[PDB]
RNA sequence: GAGUCGGCAAACAGACUUUGAUCCGGAGAUCUCUGAAUGGGGGAACCCACCUAGGAUAACCUAGGUAUCUUGUACUGAAUCCAUAGGUGCAAGAGGCGAACCAGGGGAACUGAAACAUCUAAGUACCCUGAGGAAAAGAAAUCAACCGAGAUUCCCUUAGUAGUGGCGAGCGAACGGGGAUUAGCCCUUAAGCUUCAUUGAUUUUAGCGGAACGCUCUGGAAAGUGCGGCCAUAGUGGGUGAUAGCCCCGUACGCGAAAGGAUCUUUGAAGUGAAAUCAAGUAGGACGGAGCACGAGAAACUUUGUCUGAACAUGGGGGGACCAUCCUCCAAGGCUAAAUACUACUGACUGACCGAUAGUGAACCAGUACCGUGAGGGAAAGGCGAAAAGAACCCCGGAGA
RNA sequence: AACCCACUCCCGUUGAAAAGGUAGGGGAUGACUUGUGGAUCGGAGUGAAAGGCUAAUCAAGCUCGGAGAUAGCUGGUUCUC
RNA sequence: AGUUGAGAAGCUUGCUGGAGGUAUCAGAAGUGCGAAUGCUGACAUGAGUAACGACAAUGGGUGUGAAAAACACCCACGCCGAAAGACCAAGGGUUCCUGCGCAACGUUAAUCGACGCAGGGUUAGUCGGUUCCUAAGGCGAGGCUGAAAAGCGUAGUCGA
């Protein structure tokens, strides 16, 4: 679904307050892209549907450590 | 043939005016057989339990009759009906 | 002047039969409501 | 066990046949007793051509209740209650007035 | 009863016992289908004697 | 411990039982077909198979296997060299159902406002997903005012108060008290909990013994009348031919378990708790929302969809905009019993509850009959008598009614 | 002609029938009629278009819930002095 | 039925009933019905009225019978005959046949019945299905997608 494979961010619900303060029920989607992360210690790209601050966690912790606890949770790649 | 089930196959000679007069004229004997019994089981059972030789076995499924009582509709057991045709010159005895 | 019920035992079983009810989640709870009411048939 | 059974001389307390000594024939499951000679009805039975029944007014004996009879003593010639004396493995049934066994 | 079967009769001797009193169940049902069955207690007790040879065979 | 072969269903057959049946508990055996249904299909209760072992004379049979997914493991190996994907086999586990209770995900509207849109209704109904016998929460980056109190949950108050609100309708605290319950342990590895193995103990699954009344009167029948007794850790029980402490079954009160179950308790064992090492894409901030009683309001505090982004005990957070000074705490790792919520299901006792148009829809063969294609809707129907003693025989009639 | 339709009259209207019948009438090798199986559904299908049709129901089906909606309206509210 | 009280109502009694009742004074309420086009059951009135379901059509004889317009047989007479005839699929579920029956059901009566009660009756290598194959379409390992439920679908494997 629309969940980040790194952060676990899914869609959130909320309102659409107008000028006359009418509430319309909407949904907050996360900023998901697909992206191919290069892994040196496998010599292989892994393509990963990830939110855009899930890539900030790749850039901070390394893909070799984020993939360590994607498979601890037991996901695709 | 699993040396049981020869005794579980035949449930008795069926007694009617059609069964009696067709045992006299032709050599066909009408047996009620078990309701899951193939024509090969009810042929090897008659050849075993009666030491006779069977020429042909035709079969019937019979539906049970529904009898209206008070407390609503009841029903009888659907039963099975085999016609055992023998060689001419021999009859089954019990 | 034909009427609204035109019977067919094949169309009855593929719309309302037991496999059909238990194929889908909304009909799989028809069979549990109809068993919680204690009905004799539960697939008609 | 139970207070009254078949081969017992009993006496009828508080029925139509009160004070009438007899012997138990049948003990029925709904607290009832057929006692010989007492509680005697006459059944208008329509005759059978078969081997079951034949004849008109048959006069058979009807069940009482178990509370409408007492064990007859044959020691004091009165009605008496019975109770149980539990020893080594013999449950005998004993009288209550005299505390000696019902036999 | 069972203790006449159990520990006194073997595998085959109880094995040959069923097929001998399956003929008893067979011939009593051949007599019941005609009128030639007077005593009907034989039909119910041959059912419960097959069941205890099959019981002492499952516990060998 | 003397009768029995269940009920509507009384009779009858043929029988079984003191060499101990029926019946009642504990344990085992059997347990067809469907149904998660699981070898493959399918219109549920059907159809068609495969593999291995054994037995069977041109036909089969017996006992096991054969689902998928997850995790783990062994062997195997594509593009592609390496080895990843994939393939195959083994173990172990999961699925489904259940009245409510619980933690979450998604979420109305009629209605109220005497219209209606903010708001209410209401985070209700409903759908969905998990878990447990409880769950969640929980061991202070918590409150308090310079005095102090120390986890959480629950009840009572503060109080319909402060606040909040088309300042309308409405919504609604906290501080501080009174209680219920009583434990805090760890990330240099712990309490606690699961699984077994045992140590004693207590319950539960059936039972056994269980006191004491006669005469008389009326009557169809005595328990009622009249008189006289008795018992009592048993006297306002059930029903026996009318109203019984002493007739019967019980009750008070004592006893009792081959074999299981469960709780508690000894003292070992393997586990688990357990995430690694005191917490960084974290705290904080900007936009847009949601929550806190609080309609973004001077709006603190908490959560976060997007974008950003620290300090490191001569730090950091809170104390309702904010700043200083004090006070009090250590967030970004966790685990924790009891007090609390509920009752589809058992059992015992109870009722100023009902008594057949009532009370469950349902006292009776009721979720039935019937109505609908279907989801679904949904009835009516108790009483002979103490005992069938349920009317032999006779008469009219159609071997009637 | 069958078949499918349904223009007109009368009967029928408590009907034989919750839309028929009788006598006539339109198409009848086609944009035809039809069996069997299937597909699409409730602010939603489907419609040679009438708001038609979606199980004798349709300017939003049926059923069960919110729910005893709400009703400034209607009707009714039981012994005596 | 009698009697008493301002009233709601009380008291006494004959018959029926055949096992319960509750002075008084307090306590509690599902406490008082003629109306709600109330709700359930029973029952009137309309009224022994309308009708008795196509205007193919019946008439005698005989039988059986408790009794025949209606049943059986016989002699006639009419009617259908691209069906009012023979079959198949569907759908129903024993309605088929025989013996005994007539309460109820049958728009009347019934001896008759698609009705009651009991027996019987449905025989396949070739006819239909299963098995083999596919269409529309359905499901769908994995997979792609989606708050969840789930959607779509490949291999496949169902579906005349």
């Amino acid at each position: 679904s629309r969940v980040c494979q790194v952060t676990g961010k899914g869609p959130v619900t909320g309102n659409n307050i107008s000028h006359a303060h009418n509430k319309t029920r909407r949904r907050f989607l996360p900023n998901l892209q697909h992206h191919r992360f290069w892994v040196e210690s496998e010599k292989r790209f892994v393509r990963l549907r990830v939110s855009a601050k899930g890539m900030r966690i790749i850039d901070k912790r390394g893909i070799e450590a984020v993939l360590a606890d994607l498979r601890a949770r037991g996901e695709k790649f | 043939m699993n040396q049981e089930r020869v005794f579980k196959v035949l449930l008795g000679p069926h007694i009617s005016e059609k069964a009696t007069g067709l045992a006299d004229g032709k050599s066909q004997f009408v047996f009620k057989v078990a309701t899951d019994a193939t024509k090969l089981e009810i042929k090897k059972a008659v050849e075993s339990l009666f030491s006779v030789k069977v020429q042909r076995v035709t079969t019937l499924n019979v539906k049970g009759k529904t009898k209206r009582t008070a407390r609503g509709l009841g029903k009888r057991n659907d039963w099975k009906k085999a016609y055992i045709a023998l060689q001419p010159g021999q009859d089954l005895d019990f | 002047m034909k009427r609204t019920f035109q019977p067919s035992t094949l169309k009855r079983a593929r719309v309302h039969g037991f496999r059909a009810r238990m194929a889908t989640k909304n009909g799989r709870q028809v069979l549990s409501r109809r068993r919680a009411k204690g009905r004799k048939r539960l697939t008609v | 066990m139970q207070k009254i059974r078949r081969d017992d001389e009993v006496i009828v307390i508080a029925g139509k046949d009160k004070g009438k000594r007899g012997k138990v024939l049948k003990v029925l499951a709904d607290d009832r007793l057929v006692v010989g000679g007492v509680n005697l009805i006459k059944r208008h039975t329509k005759p059978n051509p078969m081997l079951g029944q034949q004849g008109g007014i048959v006069e058979k004996e009807a069940p009482l209740h178990v509370s409408n009879v007492a064990i007859f003593n044959t020691e004091t010639s009165k009605a008496d209650r019975v109770g149980f004396k539990v020893e080594d493995g013999k449950k005998i049934r004993v009288f209550k007035s005299t505390q000696k066994p019902v036999q | 009863k069972a203790n006449e079967l159990r520990e006194e009769k073997s595998g085959p001797v109880t094995g040959n016992n069923i097929s001998h009193l399956l003929r008893d169940q067979f011939n009593l049902r051949m007599q019941k289908a005609t009128g030639q069955l007077g005593q009907s207690h034989l039909l119910s007790q041959v059912k419960r004697d097959i069941a205890r040879v099959k019981t002492v065979l499952n516990q060998q």
